């Protein structure tokens, strides 16, 4: 038995915070029904900069 | 009747020069015509004179502080002839067009001087 | 000391045809040609400015002189080149 | 503080300032505006470039590497707006385009 | 079925007078000096008594009387007196002032006012947001010396309508006013409009009608007649709406299944002769014997002739291009003919220019194609052309009839004209739209972060008000709701308000201010304040303007 949880939408805010090591990163997504602001650990941030994600990408 | 209806409705609502709705004294001054373009100009120069006196004091709510700033998002491009989505743009007169038939029939064999009037609508002349 | 346009038109030829030589008489014809064109355009503009009771020559009277003198498709290409040049030069901000 | 000429400000290879000089003391008008030499310089740019294009194609059409006045004459007289503009001017050492009337041929 | 438009009908009954017995010397008068219309009436009523356009004109007669009192609704009597009407407003401001005095005298005469040493009643007046100082001082001068009123109040009509729709005077909401010449977004906190963050877009109904006029004149440059401002105004009123999504409505507006519904239409020899007769008899016998085979052969011959004529027309079109490779080949052939035989003489003869002979050969080929079509009878469409769809809609067009030669189509303009208040770049104004101004008010201001709304922002979103005379366009509220749901965080409740008729809410606003509350006296300026503080005096109350500096 498993559970699938998915966030998708346009990036409107990408603000990492440190304490050379990022403490966390705050990402704000946006879709046609509204926005949502998420905190993220730096492990997902490394995968984000792997994908070359900037402001305005889906 | 037709010619005298206007006369009847004119003399019905006529007020002489000693108008009863004015004050006892009038003293009507002389004023310039003072078109709406130059009013912005001397209000701006009065604001700048007050600012350069006060410096050698931020404004709060003036006619130029209320005006909306330009957008941050990019503006969409539309065809100048039809108003549809403008994919292309002619290199000669800088007019955006939609497809090939508009370019062949309207944009390329167009009269001189009409391109500036087309660009007048979005302020690009 | 004498004046000629020769280096400029030489460069114009090297922009489109690098491997092409020049007769000096060809420069004499083409210098006379560009001077003659400048001659007719300038006095047409002066004549038009004297018509409109104006003492100033601007871009619009020479634009009208170009429309008067040149044939229609050359007129439209010439005013296209002139307008893009004067709008590029006017963007000194 | 040092800045270059107006010709590359307008992106042209012909001298804007020399044209301004000739328009000033050519006694055409008592006052000359700023944008007039730029427009005139651009017009002379396009005219000289088109004439050099037709001359270069004519010189390629004779398998030579130099511009002979024959090439200028055939390039001017072959093309028709240059025929209308330059109808009254005789090119020095130009020659005459080949034409025969149809009735003068040996029709048989 | 094309519908014809005309000028609006004129008023037959003249405007009436207020009774003299209803004059109260202490009751105030509410005046809305709008750019498009004037609304005047006594405070104690709920509906304004006089509605007329803010225009007037001078009339000349042969009897030399110079009667020039055709003011307001009097101009709606004849076509000649209406066309010469002139408003005191030039742009958003008032330039001339004698006509303002004449208009105020006309409305004071029609209000049933008998004065003495000036008007003995206080006056409720509106003004433009962040108006220039010269307008304020000159308004002070005319209203205090020319008419000598005891009290004067100034305010903004959007704030007056917001006070009308929440008369507690301390609510928090957002006001969007779509006026005649400008559009304003004014944020209100605790009943007081924060004028330091209000924004203005230089677009209104007048610019929309002029945009429609310029567009429609560009669409039909050879129109036979000339149409007035009022005709463009009424087809702006009747056939315009805001699309739910412009970026999807544009891509399908000119399709066939869309244009059929939402497109409106506004209004030796004898031997040769015997051989030819024998050939005609043989052709008649072949048609009587095998009609289908002869018809197929004639259709194939007509197709071959049409293909040859199309190739000839393509060659004739390609020969006109100077930069084409055929022109370069002709130049090379001319150079080779100059460089140099019966074959060379034939090539020099055939290399000659023959435009008239080309036209004669095209006529002969058309005659041959017509002969092949006649032999087939005896034995380019407008569906895929988007210019014809844009010009004449989904119906075929002929230019020889006068009925559809006076005919206009509105297909793209119905959503293009009201879209400029959302994208001002289309009108040439380098300003942000309504939705972006609302976004930067609610999200990046007033102590609110993107993704975290403060309590003031939530109270502002819950009380959005749309007012102004240009809210009559359908589809505005749904589009505003959709965009507001677009940029706000999820779960936020958005409530918008809209009058049944949003033109008259400012008059009800100052009526409810001067009547229901005695706190109208907080904003009242008297003689003594004008005399001791001068004309450059501003009362910082909750409904008017503020001091220019800090």
């Amino acid at each position: 038995k498993e559970t699938k949880e998915v966030y998708e939408g346009e990036v409107t805010e990408l603000t990492p915070e440190d304490a050379k090591t990022i403490s966390h990163v705050i990402v704000g997504l946006k879709s046609a029904k509204g926005t949502k602001t998420l905190r993220l650990d730096p492990t997902i941030y490394e995968s984000i900069q792997r994908e070359k994600v900037s402001i305005g990408d889906v | 009747e037709r010619l005298l209806f206007l006369r009847s409705v004119g003399e019905r609502n006529e007020i002489g020069f000693p108008s009863r709705f004015k004050s006892a004294h009038y003293k009507k001054p002389t004023r310039r015509h003072k078109s709406a373009r130059q009013l912005i100009s001397d209000e701006n120069k009065r604001i700048n004179a007050l600012l350069t006196k006060a410096n050698k004091l931020v404004p709060k709510a003036t006619y130029f502080s209320v005006e909306a700033p330009p957008s941050i998002r990019p503006a969409k491009k539309y065809c100048d002839v039809t108003g549809l989505k403008g994919f292309y743009k002619s290199p000669t007169n800088n007019i955006r067009y939609h497809n090939a038939e508009i370019y062949q029939l309207i944009v390329k064999p167009m009269a001189p001087g009409v391109d500036q009037e087309y660009l007048k609508l979005r302020g690009a002349n | 000391r004498k004046e000629t346009y020769s280096s400029y038109i030489y460069k114009v030829l090297k922009q489109t045809h690098p491997d092409t030589g020049i007769s000096q008489k060809s420069m004499s014809i083409l210098n006379s040609f560009v001077n003659d064109i400048f001659e007719r355009i300038a006095t047409e503009a002066s004549k038009l400015a004297a018509y409109n009771k104006k003492s100033t020559i601007s871009a619009r009277e020479i634009q009208t002189a170009v429309r008067l003198i040149l044939p229609g498709e050359l007129a439209k290409h010439a005013v296209s080149e002139g307008t893009r040049a004067v709008t590029k030069y006017s963007s000194s901000t | 503080k040092a800045s270059q000429s107006r010709s590359a400000k307008a992106g042209l290879t012909f001298p804007v300032g020399r044209v301004h000089r000739l328009l000033r003391r050519g006694n055409y008008a008592q006052r000359i505006g700023s944008g007039a030499p730029v427009y005139l310089t651009a017009v002379l740019e396009y005219l000289a470039a088109e004439i050099l294009e037709l001359a270069g194609n004519a010189a390629r059409d004779n398998k030579k590497t130099r511009i002979i006045p024959r090439h200028l004459q055939l390039a001017i007289r072959n093309d028709d707006e240059l025929n209308k503009l330059l109808g009254n001017v005789t090119i020095a050492q130009g020659g005459v385009l080949p034409n025969i009337h149809q009735n003068l041929l040996p029709k048989k | 079925k094309a519908v014809v438009i005309d000028d609006p009908p004129l008023r037959q009954t003249p405007e009436p007078f207020d009774e003299q017995s209803a004059y109260n010397p202490q009751s105030p008068i509410a005046i809305d000096f709008g750019s498009s219309k004037l609304r005047a009436g006594f405070v104690n009523h709920a509906t304004p008594t006089h509605i007329f356009p803010n225009a007037l004109t001078k009339f000349r007669d042969r009897k030399l009387n110079k009667n020039f009192t055709f003011v307001g609704n009097d101009t709606l009597l004849d076509q000649a007196v209406r066309s010469q009407s002139r408003s005191p407003f030039d742009g958003p401001f008032v330039t001339n002032w004698n006509l303002t005095e004449e208009i105020l005298d006309y409305t004071f005469h029609h209000l049933g006012v008998v004065p003495d040493n000036g008007i003995p009643n206080p006056i409720l007046l509106t003004e433009r947001l962040a108006t220039v100082q010269s307008q304020r001082t000159n308004w002070y001068q005319i209203l205090f010396e020319t008419y000598n009123v005891p009290g004067v109040t100034f305010g903004i009509d959007s704030l007056f309508s917001f006070y009308n729709y929440n008369p507690s005077g301390n609510k928090t909401g957002l006001v969007i006013s779509c006026g005649h010449e400008d559009t304003n977004v004014i944020p209100v906190v605790d009943g007081a409009g924060i004028l330091t963050d209000a924004k203005r877009i230089n677009w209104g109904g007048h610019q929309a009608v002029d945009y429609l006029n310029d567009l429609m004149a560009l669409k039909y440059p050879y129109f036979p007649t000339k149409m007035s401002y009022l005709q463009y105004e009424t087809m702006y009123k009747d056939y315009c709406y805001v699309s739910r999504n412009y970026d999807e409505d544009i891509e399908k507006i000119l399709t066939l299944e869309n244009l059929d519904t939402n497109d409106v239409v506004v209004e030796e020899k004898e031997r040769v002769a015997k051989e030819e007769e024998e050939k005609k008899l043989k052709e008649q016998q072949w048609r009587e014997t095998d009609l289908n085979g002869w018809i197929k052969d004639k259709r194939l011959k007509l197709n071959k002739l049409i293909k040859r004529r199309k190739e000839k027309l393509k060659l004739r079109d390609e020969m006109k291009d100077r930069k084409s490779q055929v022109s370069q080949n002709r130049m090379k052939n001319l150079a080779s003919l100059a460089e140099d035989n019966d074959e060379d003489w034939l090539i020099y003869t055939d290399i000659t220019q023959n435009p008239e002979a080309f036209e004669e050969a095209l006529e002969y080929e058309y005659k041959d194609i017509v002969e092949l079509e006649r032999l087939l009878l005896e034995h380019y469409d407008w569906r895929n052309s988007i210019l014809h769809l844009f010009l004449r809609g989904p119906r075929p067009h002929d230019s020889e009839n006068i009925h559809e030669q006076h005919q206009m189509h509105l297909n793209v303009e119905r959503i293009r004209v009201p879209e400029v208040i959302f994208q001002p770049t289309m009108g040439g104004q380098d300003q942000a739209g309504i939705c972006e101004l609302s976004e930067t008010i609610l999200l990046k201001k007033f102590g609110s972060q993107p993704g975290k709304l403060s309590q003031t922002s939530i109270d502002m979103v819950n009380n959005v008000l749309i007012t102004g005379g240009n809210a009559k366009v359908p589809g505005l509220k749904e589009r505003i709701v959709k965009e507001f749901t677009g940029f706000l965080p999820t779960g936020t409740n958005i409530t918008v308000n809209m009058s049944s008729d949003p033109s008259l809410d400012a008059w009800k606003g100052m009526a409810a201010l001067a009547r229901n509350e005695e706190q109208y006296r907080k904003t009242v300026i008297s003689k003594k304040e004008y005399e001791e503080y001068g004309p450059e005096y501003i009362k910082e109350h909750k409904l008017g303007n503020t001091k220019y500096f800090e």
